[PDB]
C-alpha cells in the first residue's frame, strides 16, 4: 500500500469476462460506472494499481 | 493464520478510467457493422450512441 | 432609432439561446448527455440520475 504500481494498459480488447470469476468473496464494486455495462464503451486510458 | 475472517489478508486491485473525447484504445469486444450513407439510422462511434 | 423593435427580437434571440445552453449543463448526474448515462449504468442508478 505504501509503494504501489500503475500498469499502463492500453491497445488491447478489454474483455471483462474473465474478471468476476475469481476467488470466493469477492466484489466488483464499481464509483461511477456498472459492472455490467462494461461490455460496449470504448474506454480511453485505464490504469491498474495493486 | 488464525486471525478472523475479518482480518484475513486481502488484495485489492483499482482500475480507473478515462472516458472522455480521447482517441479509444481499450474498447470492449463488439462487433462493426457496415457504414451507411446518409439514411435515418442508428450509430455507435465509439461510444457515442 | 428602431431599438423597441430590436429588443423584442434580442429579448426572444437571447432566451431561446439561454434554453439550449441548459442542455449541457449537468444538474447532478455524471454528464448531460443522456446517452451516456444509459451506456454506463445499469437500469436503477440510471433512474436516479
Amino acid at each position: 500500500v505504501y509503494a504501489w504500481n500503475r500498469k499502463r494498459i492500453s491497445n488491447c480488447v478489454a474483455d471483462y469476462s474473465v474478471l468476476y470469476n475469481l476467488a470466493p468473496f469477492f466484489t466488483f464494486k464499481c464509483y461511477g460506472v456498472s459492472p455490467t455495462k462494461l461490455n460496449d464503451l470504448c474506454f480511453t486510458n485505464v490504469y491498474a494499481d495493486s | 493464520p488464525t486471525y478472523g475472517v475479518g482480518h484475513q489478508p486481502y488484495r485489492v486491485v483499482v482500475l480507473s478510467f478515462e472516458l472522455l473525447h480521447a482517441p479509444a484504445t481499450v474498447c470492449g469486444p463488439k462487433k462493426s457493422t457496415n457504414l451507411v450513407k446518409n439514411k435515418c439510422v442508428n450509430f455507435n462511434f465509439n461510444g457515442l450512441k | 432609432a428602431l431599438g423597441k423593435l430590436q429588443d423584442v427580437v434580442n429579448h426572444n434571440a437571447q432566451a431561446l439561446n439561454t434554453l439550449v445552453k441548459q442542455l449541457s449543463s449537468k444538474f447532478g448526474a455524471i454528464s448531460s448527455v443522456l446517452n451516456d448515462i444509459f451506456s454506463r449504468l445499469d437500469p436503477p442508478e440510471a433512474e436516479v440520475q
